[PDB]
RNA sequence: AAGUUUGAAAAGCACUUUGGAAAGAGAGUGAAAUAGAACCUGAAGUCGUGACAAAGACAAUGGAAGUACCUCCAUUUCAACGGCCAGAACCAGCCCUACUGCAUUAUCCUGUCGGGGAUCAAAAUCCGGCGGGCAACGAAGUGCAAGAAUGGGUCUUGGUGAAAUGAGCGGAGUAUUUGUGCUGCGCACGGCGGCCGCACGCACUGGUUUCUUCUCCGUGAUGCUCCAUGUUGGCGAUGGAAAUGGGGUGCCCCCACCCGUCUUGAAACACGGACCAAGGAGUCAAACAGACGCGCAAGGGAGGAGAUAUGCCAGUACUUCUCUCGUACUGAAAGGGAGAUGCAAAAUGCAUCUGUGGUGUGCACACGUCAAAUCCGUUUGAUUUGCCCAACACC
RNA sequence: UCGAACCACCUAGUAGCUGGUUCACAUCGAAGUUUCCCUCAGGAUAGCUGGUGCUAGUAGAAGUAUUGUGCGGUAAAGCAAAUGAUUAGAGGCGACCUAUUCUCAAACUUUAAAUGUGCAAACAAACCGGCCUUAGCCAACUGCAAGGCCGGAAAGAAAAGAAUUAGAGGCACCAAGUGGGCCUUCUUCGGUAAGCGGAGCAGGCGAUGCGGAAUGAACCGCUUAGGGAUAUGUGGCGUCAAAACUUAUGGGCUCAUUCUCGAUACGUGAAAAGGGUUGGUGGAUCCACCGGCCCCGAAAAUGGAUGACGCUUAAGCCCAAUUAGUGAUUGCCCAUUAUUCCUUUGGUAAGGGCGGAAACAAAGGAGAAAGUGUAGCCCUUCCGAUGUAGAUGUGGCCUGGAGGUUAGGACGAAGCUUAUGGCGUGAGCCUAAGAUGGACCGGCCUCUAGUGCAGAUCUUGGUUGGCGUA
């Protein structure tokens, strides 16, 4: 015998394979496998784990924080170069708080039809990821993107509501019912709103 | 134990193999003690004196 | 018990030393059955029909310090009804 | 019937199974709530000011990056 | 409780004979009587009969490894041929043997003088001085050890050259250079207070060759992967054959407390346990949440109902307003209601609208630099600077 | 049928309590403790566990050292020091004072360990000189405080014994079982004591076999995929029973007459007090003293227990060896352990190949899938493998029906029988035979459910030993 004590506590889970149903989605796995396999990009290796991961985890984006991180990049680049390409491994959708925007290249897993309306007016191009593959083989001049994931409805429930320091919204119905004792100091007693860490 | 092994790990065990064989001859021996008893000795009373 | 390896005791062997001369000794274990079977050349020497039959093996290594040995047979292990009766031990493979 | 009262006698194996966890580190979690008021209200005043001049820096870095 | 579910059709067993009868033995119908009357199929459990295996008293059952006898089973082989059984030889690897040098010895070894002891007189055990030292036979029960250039086992592993990478195979030389011995200069080391010593330490790869030892070159895959190759006898010449695996019964040596359950603790003098068949226990609906799959997205979606293809069709195809969840929250309530920058400081200030409110830490990409490796084309790591996506912390 | 009749219905009344709960492999794997509860045979809550992940893969690491710097009042010690007890003599003078003297304290202490415990040991940090802001401090500031900007240096932490790592850090979501424990080592409290009750630290059993102590949950060794070879651990080498076929060219001691000396680690027999042999201190010219082994002290209930026989030039007790003053280094036996070889299975797994190189008719052969999972696309390499309650996975097995697709059957479907073999780790699948049967039904991909039995004093039917017995 080996003394290898709490030796499973160092096992990390990660998931090997997808457990989509699209054969699309697929033939993107099978490309992009091959691509990270035999190239020398860490681009092309990021993209293929996103295209792993599943779709709670693939968040959407907007379309008007792609147009504010491009300009953001932009006003530090000569001029004599070209804008890199917007990549995101997800959705885009349109936003109508802003209504004029420049001309972008993106690549995305899926459009809207509202977004791909924007994008071709203003003057740009929506690109998938097989001509992304051709016009770029190992990402050189690129924009990887990311979707928000904090703000949802899900994570503002997490946790307990009842312990100090905490905000989280409680399961229930009828709002006006969890009021009262236990929220306010004439009831009794007021969970703590602030608590150092 | 595996000779070409062994070789192939450290080209110079052939030298030190031969070494030890001359070591262990038998006429070298006896004039190798013979030698150095002497030298010993002689080394060992001048420093005395 | 570990049934496959054997035990044998030989007269006039009894050191160590002694038993270290038979190791590579092939041994044979000789007793009869109930009806004739095949054996070696069945054919060519009709004579040799009986119901006697033998089973072979060889020494493999000293066992003690008294001169036993330690006896492995080809392929099966010896029968527990060979226990107390005859064994033999030839004189080849020679070292000499 | 009467049972056993109390007992500490598997809980240290117990807390070192997932390990005892370290602190956080000092610059994390670092909050000056609750701190001597008056020294709070001097800090905000000069936080607000650096805020203005941070602003102010990067417009002339993109002035002069523009003007090659 | 209970399917009269014989058979296509009663063609539902005429006739002989034994019996009081029930029935039996023949004969006959029918494709079947192993379909003979509540008759399709006809299981398990239990019982009778024939043949065989044996077996003391270890309750029986059970495990592991053999053997005796059997086998309505499977597969293989039957000729310069075996996918069967044995023996020996060689190759690679591995395992276990024999063969051994360097340091050390002093409380030691050996003579001689003295005293000391004992004897019948001696010697010897023992104690001082002085002079020499190697107890060296296989010296020593002592501190290390590197001795296979090259003895047997592997039915405890693979093979017979279908890539042999070898001090081992092949080729060419037969000389190199390891150690021992002797010895030069300078330094180092010990002693005395610079001189004297150096057991042979470092550098000069210092000299000498007296002994000791072999040395140098060589075969990529144009093979991605698996399988396919020796020698000598026995058995096998198509049989009621041989051989190798399965299967059955007995026997020997060894091993081995009765299952399910509650319990800290069961084999238990703790409970449930005669046998077999069929049956027998986490389901359906509604509200909510999380993970995962799919569609659309600042919007998503009904439901009820209608209309006509539609009069085969409880399905599919189509439809408007509306309704619902969400894009905004907060207060008991009357109520109110969220951009950025610049100038400025107005009890609703003014002006522009390509824009992360700020700071710290932060994928990828872009610009440089440094390492290591390289088939020289490039790779693998670090780091500088810019922008920093997601995210965390402080404002 | 009566300390409240009978019949039907509400009624499948409720049960924190008792009983039951149907296929196989694989990866992991506990708790009997905290707080609250009309709570003590139950819950909620945290902890222990599984699954799912997110994040820039060595990061903000450590049940361990070293160096530096803090904390402490147990063990011990003391009463000739404070508090509290406590024996006697002496001096000054019956009492008192003065120094002593003998013995002590969980709720007494001047002093004070060993084991501990907090912090630090250069990458969002620290160090050294510009500047900006503040409604902060001070009589003022170019002094102190705070937030920033610019620049420099950086054995990336020398040398003195001057760390090490089978050393990827951090962050979440969902949920199970458990909430009767027990034993041992050291420290302990109550009790005469207990296989008794109650605690602290750690290791175990529970949930676990295997090898030893004859036998034993917890003791000793060791911890577990399926198999060989070699070597060991604990324990042993007179027979039972493998090993000294009763080893040595080792030294001493011991005689035990009816529970019959001794060979009993834990532990499973023995006190005060006494006396045959063999040793040691002192004193004389033979006496006291105290050690080894043995003996007395030593009385029970079925016949019996160093495990049995037996053993006395031990096969007993205390030392000490390995073939014996001869030549220097391992006597032998036995594991689910160690080393090594073969095979399986799973990884936080690590690599290579996958543009068909060329050529090739019968009368050297085949294969070569860009791939979680298969009869695994193929090859090489390394590591792990037990487990109750419990969680999860499986191109994992089986049953009745539905939408598709592809077959079979009077030259014999389903069902039934088996010393019928073959395949698979297994659930199971397939073939053979029927000297059986007589009309339906198999495989594959999806869908669906009244979907798997050994036990519930389980339900219904049949059978059965007792038994040709009472
Ligand atoms: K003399
Ligand atoms: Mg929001
Ligand atoms: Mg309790
Ligand atoms: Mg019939
Ligand atoms: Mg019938
Ligand atoms: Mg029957
Ligand atoms: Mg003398
Ligand atoms: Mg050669
Ligand atoms: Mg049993
Ligand atoms: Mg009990
Ligand atoms: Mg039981
Ligand atoms: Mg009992
Ligand atoms: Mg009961
Ligand atoms: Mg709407
Ligand atoms: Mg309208
Ligand atoms: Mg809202
Ligand atoms: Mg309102
Ligand atoms: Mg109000
Ligand atoms: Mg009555
Ligand atoms: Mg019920
Ligand atoms: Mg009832
Ligand atoms: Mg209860
Ligand atoms: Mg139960
Ligand atoms: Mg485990
Ligand atoms: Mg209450
Ligand atoms: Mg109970
Ligand atoms: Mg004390
Ligand atoms: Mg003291
Ligand atoms: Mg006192
Ligand atoms: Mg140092
Ligand atoms: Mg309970
Ligand atoms: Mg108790
Ligand atoms: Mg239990
Ligand atoms: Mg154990
Ligand atoms: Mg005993
Ligand atoms: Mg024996
Ligand atoms: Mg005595
Ligand atoms: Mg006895
Ligand atoms: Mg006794
Ligand atoms: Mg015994
Ligand atoms: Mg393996
Ligand atoms: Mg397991
Ligand atoms: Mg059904
Ligand atoms: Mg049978
Ligand atoms: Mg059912
Ligand atoms: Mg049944």
């Amino acid at each position: 015998g080996v003394d290898l004590t709490g030796i499973s506590k160092k096992s990390r889970v990660i998931r090997h394979h997808t457990y989509s149903t699209n054969p699309y989605i697929k033939l993107l796995i099978k490309l992009y496998k091959f691509l990270a396999k035999r190239t020398s990009s860490g681009f092309n290796k990021v993209v293929y784990q996103r295209l792993i991961k599943s779709r709670s985890n693939r968040a959407p984006i907007s379309l008007s924080r792609i147009a504010v991180v491009m300009k953001r990049k932009a006003v530090f680049t000569a001029k004599s170069k070209a804008a890199p390409i917007a990549v995101v491994v997800g959705d885009v959708l349109d936003d109508v708080r802003m209504a004029r925007i420049p001309a972008m290249r993106v690549c995305a897993l899926r459009f809207s039809k509202s977004a791909r309306q924007s994008i071709v007016a203003a003057g740009g191009e929506c690109l998938t990821f097989d001509q992304l593959a051709m016009i770029a083989p190992t990402g050189k001049n690129t924009y990887l993107l990311r979707g928000r994931k904090s703000g949802r409805e899900s994570v503002r429930h997490f946790g307990a509501s009842g312990v100090p320091g905490s905000h989280s919204k409680p399961y229930a119905t009828n709002r006006g019912k969890e009021t009262k004792r236990g929220r306010r100091t004439g009831r009794s007693y007021k969970r703590k709103a602030f608590r150092h860490v | 134990k595996n000779r070409r092994l062994r070789l192939r790990l450290n080209p110079y065990v052939k030298r030190e193999t031969a070494a030890a064989k001359g070591m262990r001859n038998v006429a070298n021996r006896d004039a190798r003690r013979k030698a150095k008893l002497a030298r010993v000795t002689k080394a060992k009373k001048a420093a005395t004196k | 018990q570990t049934k496959q390896t054997a035990l044998v005791r030989v007269e006039n062997v009894n050191t160590r030393e002694d038993a270290t001369w038979y190791v590579g000794k092939r041994v044979c274990y000789v007793y009869h059955g109930k009806k004739v079977k095949r054996c070696v050349r069945w054919s060519k020497a009709p004579a040799r029909r009986s119901t006697t039959r033998a089973l072979w093996g060889r020494v493999t290594r000293p066992h003690g310090n008294a001169g036993m040995m330690r006896v492995k047979f080809n392929g099966a292990s010896v029968p527990a009804s060979a226990i107390g009766r005859r064994i033999r031990v030839y004189l080849y493979p020679s070292q000499i | 019937a009467k049972s056993k009262n109390h007992t500490n006698h598997n809980q240290s194996s117990k807390n070192h199974r997932n390990g005892i966890k370290g602190p956080v580190p000092l610059h994390l979690h670092n909050s000056k709530r609750g701190s001597w008021l008056p020294a709070l209200v001097n800090a905000r005043r000069v936080r607000k000011h650096n805020q203005k001049a941070a602003l102010k820096k990067r417009r002339e870095r993109i002035a002069a990056f523009a003007a090659k």
